């Protein structure tokens, strides 16, 4: 017939080569399709939704695990003093492992993008505070003062009727895209730092309690990507499943 | 202005025991309390801040609780470097109001006084003035009263006790009460008596003395 | 180690002033409270005011304001306390405290200030010894009272330091304007009075150190 | 006419597909205007953008999104069966073996197809068969797709390997595998990974209640797999399946799984041992 | 101007003072199902008065501990009004819920709840506390009914999926210095246009406060949470005689 | 000619162009996926549309 010469690759199973294979029955046809709600196409509109942040993941919180998606504030003596501080990069080992961006990185390699964090306030009414939320390019590490973190991007918070301050950590990055960083030398992937401190003090009246707590939540933005589809480390089969 | 109650400013336990030193304020302080101790003499040490924790230093014998308006420091068990006055002090507004302290004392046996009145000397009132005193020896407790008697009569103001605190290894205490007098109303009377009178002996423990002997 | 050292004690007349300091060590002076506590004898324990070196401003208490004036001078690393209309009330014991997170974590050493206007009076040294017509019985203590001395206190002694399981130094109680103290030791009768005792005052102040027997 | 009373959406699809570009920006002081502040409780993220809180550049994306889709997320084959034929032992002695097809025994496929409550895809079976050393020997096999109703093999003789309209494949070993398309099959629109719901009526007690999430749509039949041949072979053969989604939709995203997993029917965890999300360290204020 | 709202369905209506937005789950609208999608042949039944109104269950009671609570839908009002009698009655069902969460607490108070619709909500069991033991849950806790049931593990919501990514359902808050109330349209979400109400449970509504309750020693510590309901186009097909279970 | 369409995305296919040798449509390539998103019905369901400038609420 048609002279033909085969080349390397024959007989091979690439798991992700797109290929046409043979039926298995002549004539089918399936279910017709109706309008079920929440379709989705990308998962970028997964990722562009609000989960909670995981601050407050201390080794005394995992026998109560509820306390861990929240952080307390309180009546201070000192003043201008740091509150907690945590890394801004989403695939790595830390706070942002529970939320659905982080989650959905770690099957992914590189990310490159722009990340929104929303604080929340949930005390009481008669309360009054100001906090100051900063985000540090990488360089040293945490600062002492507030008068080294406030050289960085920061966001001024008020307590009122508006219970909620988004601050954006900005794209800031020497590649365009980003690997996951590790406790190693891919550690030049670093984002950084996000330190909250006490702007004035929390003041509440006689009769207010006198600490409440916040609640953080994390998405990303419009020019989030992903790239290079990998395996999770998140799921682990040791035996079987019966 | 949160005035704070030390009620009561005097306890005593002994050695290997359990003491519990309260504290009530007045308005609610937002367990904002620390503990000192002062030994006498020296400066206050803090012991305990904010109600549950100790400082850098101070072993597991003390701890600290309480809730409410009401506070507690226990010390178990009491040793003897323990044994000094206690305060309580309130940070959560201005003036940072003290406690009135609660000095520690060790608990032993009774003792009876043993007083013993000594004349004036002839020396000294050829000046112009006499100084009688009564004194008494090696006593417990301390709560007494003691009284002047000059021919069945009552005779205060004019007098003045001095005390001491408790000596080392046998727990006693001891008073001086002298009074000092021109020498022209020495020769008004004739007797010297002491009544020290004592909580439960019914009668008190008296010596005389007499000029005309 | 951190340590707050304060000046020594000071006696002055009614209606003068002092300047009571207080110096730090081995912290940033500039960037804490500096307190200020006095202590009446013997019961009580009250704040005066407090000072943040860096920018200088004061806090007092309400019953302290017009009575003291707080300074601080950061070249040395030193606070002031400026006591002025000086009284009879104003006789205490004045701490220096700093604050670390509303409580007072360390303290100093304690000075002391006496106001009073008498100058400073030999002691009389006068025994209180039996008797002119009762010795029973056959165990009788004796002591000797002084009287008549300023500044508190001095330092009697028996029997050359000898005698120590028998002593009962009282502490002073002043009066007009002037201070008293006694002494007493225990003997049987069967040393007495074979053991003519001997009461030893020493008053550093006026160097008259006066002896007496019995 | 005598009778008065007898007489919608919210979003717009787009096509992105690269990443949004971020324009310049200014410093702006004014009053009324706060893009910082938002209303968490309301249920709506927050729409702030980078442009609203800092002072920007004009870059120009080219960052493309088509990784990212549920196409090519899932268009990686992933393993599903494990079938083994031992000749000495107690599974599949007898040069047979059936195996009920539940494609939620292996977990990395498992979490991944369970971050949506509904799928509806079409499949693609590779069968890889080797001997337990890894090795390879001339033996030809015999694979039966079994539909629900149909009669099942009980021995390597029987009468339903006579594949008269079931759909079947001879394969020998030393071939390349073999693959083939399965379509949508289920009675309903898509598939179910979670259905909360009983499939019958009845009084319910506690000895029938392993049928709480079982529903019958996704219940699919059998593979049946044999040696042919009236004698037995010599040889042992294990058997792995792997199945890779094509021309996937996708509806109602889910939560997903942190605990470890226990049985293929219900989401079952350890009590005693239930894990953190998250890895946790020493102190709040440090890193 | 969004603080305030009516919500008029039936003859019942629910008025608020300090509620928040309404949440639209999923984008879309409670519609009757068309003529393309529908498969039985027969008429279905559009009671628009008598079922489509608003139904409120049993109040709840907010401490310092709570862990949570749970509902199942349709089966709360399998039991309740002519909406159980039609459940009974009728092979077939078809609805959208409005779902409407209060609680009302002073301004010296503070906590946060977490009200959430998760679509097909199975439950999971500890395994025994070993995971040797395949447990099933009973069916008075697959189906409370109209009290509901509590959460025993919060924090993995029972079926081993976190609390930190309930927000990607369709959810709002209820932090009591900021509004009292929560308000969820739901569409009919489910693989086939119809399915019978006594067997399948659709979603799950799932109350969990994620920041405690803490107010001072003194003050009111009687704190309800309550629960109404309204369904949305509600038809029924397949009529026979009545099945309670 | 032509082909059974029988896949399982017709109405609402994901891809634009195919492969295929077979007169089944379940056996052809996954081929380019669309890159169409609506990601407003995750991010802000709310019932009256709420302004990014100015507040929510009031
Ligand atoms: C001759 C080769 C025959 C190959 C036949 C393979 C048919 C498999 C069809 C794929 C069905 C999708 C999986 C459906 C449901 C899940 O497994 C459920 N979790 C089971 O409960």
């Amino acid at each position: 017939g048609i002279p033909t010469e085969l080349k390397p690759g024959t007989n091979q199973f690439l798991t992700t080569d797109d290929g046409v294979s043979a039926p298995i029955l002549p004539g089918f046809h399936p279910t017709p399709p109706i309008h079920i709600p929440g379709e989705v196409r990308n998962l970028l509109e997964i990722c562009r939704v609000e989960t909670i942040l995981e601050v407050n993941n201390l080794k005394t919180n995992e026998t109560t695990p509820m306390q861990r998606l929240c952080f307390p504030v309180s009546v201070q003596s000192k003043t201008g003093e740091l509150c907690a501080a945590f890394r801004a990069d989403p695939g790595r080992d830390g706070p942002w492992q529970s939320t659905i961006l982080g989650q959905l990185c770690r099957y992914y390699t590189q990310w490159s993008g722009s990340l929104e964090v929303t604080f929340m306030f949930a005390g009481s009414f008669m309360a009054t505070g100001k906090m100051l939320i900063a985000y540090t390019p990488p360089g040293g590490s945490v600062p002492a003062d507030r008068i080294t973190a406030m050289l960085g991007t920061h966001v001024i918070w008020d307590f009122g009727l508006q219970s909620s301050v988004t601050l954006v950590v900005p794209w800031i990055s020497n590649t365009h895209y980003r690997a996951h960083a590790r406790a190693g030398y891919f550690d030049y992937y670093t984002t950084g730092i996000i330190t909250i401190w006490y702007q004035t003090n929390y003041v509440v009246p006689i009769g207010a309690p006198t600490t409440a707590y916040i609640v953080a939540l994390a998405a990303a933005q419009d020019n989030f990507t992903m790239k290079l589809c990998k395996d999770t480390e998140d799921i682990e089969q040791t035996a079987n499943i019966q | 202005d949160i005035q704070m109650t030390q009620s009561s400013s005097y306890l005593s336990v002994s050695l290997g025991g359990r003491v519990t030193i309260t504290c009530k304020a007045s308005d609610h302080i937002n367990n904002w309390l620390a503990w000192y101790q002062q030994k006498p003499g020296n400066a206050p040490r803090l012991l305990i801040s904010g109600a549950t924790s100790l400082e850098t230093g101070v072993p597991s014998r003390f701890s600290g609780s309480g809730s409410g308006k009401d506070y507690t420091l226990s010390i178990t068990s009491l040793q003897t470097e323990d044994v000094a006055t206690y305060y309580c002090q309130q940070y959560w507004n201005s003036p940072y109001t003290f406690g009135g302290g609660t000095k520690l004392e060790i608990k032993r046996a009774d003792a009876a006084p043993t007083v013993s009145i000594f004349p004036p000397s002839s020396e000294q009132l050829t000046s112009g003035g006499a100084s009688v005193v009564c004194f008494l020896n090696n006593f417990y407790p301390k709560d007494i009263n003691v009284k002047w008697k000059i021919d069945g009569s009552e005779r205060q103001n004019g007098v003045l006790n001095s005390w001491t605190d408790q000596d080392s290894k046998d727990s006693t205490y001891s008073m001086s009460s002298t009074l000092t007098l021109t020498k022209d109303e020495y020769e008004r009377h004739n007797s010297y008596t002491c009544e020290a009178t004592h909580k439960t002996s019914t009668s008190p423990i008296v010596k005389s003395f007499n000029r005309n002997e | 180690q951190v340590q707050l050292q304060q000046s020594g004690p000071e006696l002055v007349k009614p209606g003068a002033s002092v300047k009571i300091s207080c110096k730090a060590s081995g912290y940033a002076f500039s960037t804490s409270w500096m307190n200020w506590v006095i202590q009446r004898p013997g019961q009580g324990l009250e704040w005066i005011g407090r000072i943040y070196p860096g920018d200088g401003d004061t806090n007092y208490n309400g019953k302290f304001k017009g009575k003291a004036t707080l300074t601080a001078d950061k070249s040395s690393s030193t606070a002031y306390m400026q006591l002025s209309s000086l009284t009879s009330v104003d006789s205490a014991v004045y701490f220096c405290a700093r604050r670390d997170y509303g409580y007072f974590d360390y303290w100093g050493q304690g000075t002391t200030l006496t106001v009073s206007s008498a100058k400073t009076t030999p002691p009389s040294v006068y025994p209180l010894a039996p008797g002119c017509g009762d010795t029973t019985g056959s165990s009788v203590t004796l002591g000797c009272l002084v009287k008549g001395y300023f500044p508190e206190s001095v330092t009697v002694t028996w029997n050359s330091g000898s005698l120590s399981s028998s002593v009962h130094t009282f502490p002073a109680l002043l009066q007009s304007g002037l201070y008293t103290m006694s002494s007493s030791v225990t003997v049987p009768s069967s040393t007495w009075p074979s053991q003519t005792v001997t009461c030893s005052v020493a008053h550093p102040a006026s160097s008259t150190t006066v002896d007496k027997k019995l | 006419d005598p009778i008065a009373d007898m007489i919608r959406s919210l979003t717009a699809l787009q096509v992105l597909p690269t990443a949004a570009n971020t324009e310049a920006s200014s410093h702006r002081l004014g009053t009324g205007v706060v893009p910082a502040l938002q209303a968490a409780e309301t249920g709506a993220s927050s729409n702030a953008s980078d442009k609203n809180l800092i002072e920007t550049r004009c870059v120009l994306n080219h960052h493309s999104t088509q990784e990212t889709a549920i196409g090519n997320f899932f268009s990686r084959a992933g393993l599903v069966s494990i079938i083994t034929m031992p000749t000495m032992g107690t599974q599949n002695t007898d040069g047979y073996a059936n195996w009920d097809i539940d494609l939620m025994g292996y977990a990395q496929l498992r979490r991944k197809c369970e971050l949506f409550t509904y799928m509806r895809f079409d499949a693609e079976f590779t069968f890889v068969v080797a001997k337990p050393n890894g090795e390879l020997v001339p033996q030809l096999l015999q694979y039966m797709y079994v539909p629900p109703g149909a009669p099942k093999p009980t021995s390597r003789d029987s009468f339903a390997w006579q594949t008269a309209t079931n759909p079947s494949v001879f394969v020998k070993m030393t071939d390349p595998p073999a693959q083939v398309s399965v379509p949508f099959m289920s009675p309903a629109s898509a598939y179910q990974w979670f259905y909360d719901g009983y499939p019958t009526f009845g009084e319910h007690l506690q000895a029938n209640d392993l049928d709480y999430g079982q529903c019958p749509n996704n219940m699919m039949g059998t593979f049946s797999i044999r040696t042919v041949g009236t004698k037995k072979s010599p040889h042992s053969i294990t058997l792995r399946v792997y199945m890779r989604i094509k021309h996937v939709r996708a509806w109602i995203p889910r939560p997903l799984r942190n605990q470890p997993y226990l049985f293929k029917t219900n989401p079952n965890y350890k009590g005693n041992d239930i894990k953190c999300t998250s890895t946790s360290r020493d102190k709040i204020t440090t890193l | 101007s969004d603080r305030v709202a009516q919500l008029t369905i039936g003859n019942s209506t629910i008025t608020t003072q300090e509620a928040a937005n309404i949440v639209i789950a999923y984008g879309e609208w409670p519609e009757y199902c068309p003529d393309t999608d529908a498969t039985a042949v027969d008429k279905p039944t559009r009671p628009d008065v008598s079922v489509n109104r608003f139904f409120t269950l049993d109040t709840k009671s907010w401490a310092k501990d709570s862990k949570g609570w749970y509902w199942k839908f349709p089966d709360v009002l399998t039991e309740v009004g002519v909406f159980g009698q039609n459940a009974q009655f009728h092979y077939l069902y078809r609805s959208g819920f409005c779902v409407h969460v209060q609680c009302n607490a002073s301004k010296f108070h503070q906590g946060a709840l977490l009200v959430a619709v998760l679509p097909e909500y199975v439950l999971g069991t500890i395994a025994g506390g070993t995971g040797n033991e395949n447990s099933h849950p009973p069916y008075a806790t697959t189906q409370p009914g109209q009290v509901g049931a509590v959460l025993t593990h919060p924090y993995v919501l029972d079926a081993g999926i976190p609390l930190s990514q309930l927000t990607v359902c369709p959810h709002q808050w209820i932090n009591l210095r900021t509004n009292n109330c929560a308000t969820i349209i739901v569409p009919y979400m489910n693989t086939v246009p119809f399915d019978s109400a006594l067997n399948h449970c659709n979603f799950g509504l799932l109350v969990i406060p994620v920041v405690p309750l803490d107010f001072n020693a003194g003050a009111t510590s009687e704190i309800p949470i309550t629960v109404t309901i309204a369904p949305m186009c509600a038809e029924f097909a397949g009529l026979r005689q009545a099945v309670k279970q | 000619s032509h082909e059974n369409s029988n896949s399982a995305s017709e109405g609402s296919t994901i891809n634009y162009t195919t492969i295929n040798y077979y007169k089944d449509a379940y056996a052809a390539s996954a081929g380019r996926q669309d890159m169409s998103q609506d990601p407003k019905r995750f991010t802000d369901p709310v019932m009256d549309v709420i302004h990014e400038m100015a507040p929510p609420l009031k």
